[PDB]
RNA sequence: AGCCAGGAUGUUGGCUUAGAAGCAGCCAUCAUUUAAAGAAAGCGUAAUAGCUCACUGGUCGAGUCGGCCUGCGCGGAAGAU
């Protein structure tokens, strides 16, 4: 979640698992299924919606040049 | 370490504490934890606080440093590890108790207890002792002497 | 291993050996640290 | 308290001063009071531990050279240019 | 206790031993019973008093059922509800900003009597003074 | 130097962090209990947990540690008939 651009705001320990809270960036969360899945052996629901627009990292503002 | 001048107060301080005392008793601490210090302080505690010690320095070089003052009895207990534990107030006292029932709670080794000076001697856990105030074993000896 | 010009302990458990004409390192805790051409 | 023993100086001039220093000796002077100058040849490796300590240069300290004890103290040094060693001393006559 | 076998704390809360968010699960779910927590607890809970921080250790082996134990509170915070200022900076401690109740540190901390090693209750005392210079907050002795 | 032991209590110091529990950072680095044990020298951890060190007790039984200056050597060092 860090690696991926990410900030974390909380984690209750919701009985069995653990419920990770996160404010990550779309283009950014791309295919994390796939890889959610290879770090936790394949259990591991997750899920998410839009929250805000944030600056965007420079290098990441210069390549979205159309 | 420290040099001398360090190696010298160990002995005045823990020798007077021969020349000033009033028990001995005697204990091997291989596995001595903390949790065994921590206990044993407290009953240091119970034995009035820092009354009491067991300054582990069975360095014969050390606890013998204070020996051939009095309780020439010890250069015998010196040899291998030891944990000598003297007495200042309090009766020739529960001292001699708990470091058997203690060690006897596993607490480690009690080197046999190879014992020490009250008389100049040994061995042989004694519960002659607090009894002490017992006096009372001398008061019902009245009563019961002067009706019986 | 790495080999390198200098080679120097890394961990307090590299040991540095002289093995035929040349010098080595040697790390119980950690394969990384292996050097040598001392 | 510094004791430095110490020989009156048998060559002097650019040439035996540096054959001096190639044999752990090296060359100093005593000048001061009324009376006349002195060449002075000290062991290196002795000085060098002695002036190891600041009292070197508050002290006044003593040298015996051919048996008086000239009594001085410790005006200027000359260190080398880039190594850990002396090349010359002046010593004031107390 | 001669042997130690297991202990989490994570202190909780008296006036309702029941909670989810904060510890809930996580609290009882490898042989311990999220059911007796509040059959047991409360009945050490009341006859003290109720809200405040509790670590705590249980008797939990694989054996269903268990017992609970209590504990004690931390010390630098018997500096909150029992000093000031409930933080411990606000310019980090490059400034020396708390401030201390010297009558205090004694008696506040003679509350913790149960878990310490000072024979003298005066000893007591001198650990709090580190712990209570735990920022530099000078005491006005 | 080995080997046996211990290597603890305030306490996850405080701050800061999603989490900084000896150990990412910042400031502090005291006080206990002691034989000795850093508010920690390294491994480790999501963070705890877990393994070591410093230090002291034991064993052992006479030498041992590491800087300064200098001589000679070692690596560094691959080329074409």
């Amino acid at each position: 979640l860090s690696r991926r651009r990410g900030m974390l705001k909380g984690q209750e320990s919701e009985v069995t698992g653990v419920k990770i809270h996160a404010e990550v960036p779309l283009s950014e969360m791309f295919g994390y299924a796939t890889q959610l899945r290879s770090l936790t052996k394949g259990r591991a629901s997750y899920t998410m919606e839009f929250l805000k627009y944030d600056e965007a990292p420079s290098n990441v503002a210069q390549a979205v040049i159309e | 370490m420290a040099l001398n001048l360090q190696d010298k107060q160990a002995i005045v301080a823990e020798v007077s504490e021969v020349a000033k005392g009033a028990l001995s008793a005697v204990v091997a601490d291989s596995r001595g934890v903390t949790v065994d210090k921590m206990t044993e302080l407290r009953k240091a505690g119970r034995e009035a606080g820092v009354y009491m010690r067991v300054v582990r320095n069975t360095l014969l070089r050390r606890a013998v440093e204070g020996t051939p003052f009095e309780c020439l009895k010890d250069a015998f207990v010196g040899p291998t590890l030891i944990a000598y534990s003297m007495e200042h107030p309090g009766a020739a006292a529960r001292l001699f108790k708990e470091f058997a029932k203690a060690n006897a709670k596993f607490e480690v080794k009690a080197a046999a207890f190879e014992g020490e000076l009250i008389p100049a001697s040994q061995i042989d856990r004694l519960a002659t002792l607090p009894t002490y105030e017992e006096a009372i074993a001398r008061l019902m000896a009245t009563m019961k002497e002067a009706s019986a | 291993m790495k080999v390198r010009a200098s080679v120097k302990k890394l961990c307090r458990n590299c040991k540095i050996v002289k093995r035929d004409g040349v010098i080595r390192v040697i790390c119980s805790a950690e394969p990384k640290h292996k050097q040598r051409q001392g | 308290m510094f004791t430095i023993n110490a020989e009156v100086r048998k060559e002097q001039g650019k040439g035996a001063s540096r054959r001096l220093r190639a044999a752990n000796k090296f060359p100093a002077i005593i000048y001061g009071g009324k009376e006349a100058p002195l060449a002075i040849e000290l062991d290196h490796d002795k000085v060098m531990n002695m002036q190891a300590k600041a009292e070197f240069y508050s002290e006044v300290l003593t040298i015996v050279v051919d048996g008086k004890e000239i009594k001085v103290k410790a005006q200027d040094v000359q260190r080398h240019p880039y190594k850990p060693k002396l090349q010359h001393i002046d010593f004031v006559r107390a | 206790a001669k042997k130690v076998q297991a202990y989490v704390k994570l202190q909780v809360a008296a006036g309702m031993a029941n909670p989810s968010p904060p510890v809930g699960p996580a609290l009882g779910q490898q042989g311990v019973n999220i059911m007796e927590f509040c059959k047991a607890f409360n009945a050490k809970t009341d006859s003290i008093e109720k809200g405040l921080p509790i670590p705590v250790v249980i008797t939990v082996y694989a054996d269903r059922s268990f017992t609970f134990v209590t504990k004690t509170p931390p010390a630098a915070v018997l500096l909150k509800k029992a000093a000031g200022i409930k933080s411990g900076s606000g310019k980090p401690n490059k400034d020396k900003v708390g401030k201390i109740s010297r009558a205090q540190l004694q008696e506040i901390a003679q509350t913790k009597a149960a878990d310490m090693t000072g024979a003298d209750i005066e000893a007591m005392t001198r650990s709090i003074e580190g712990t209570a210079r735990s920022m530099g907050l000078v005491v006005e002795d």
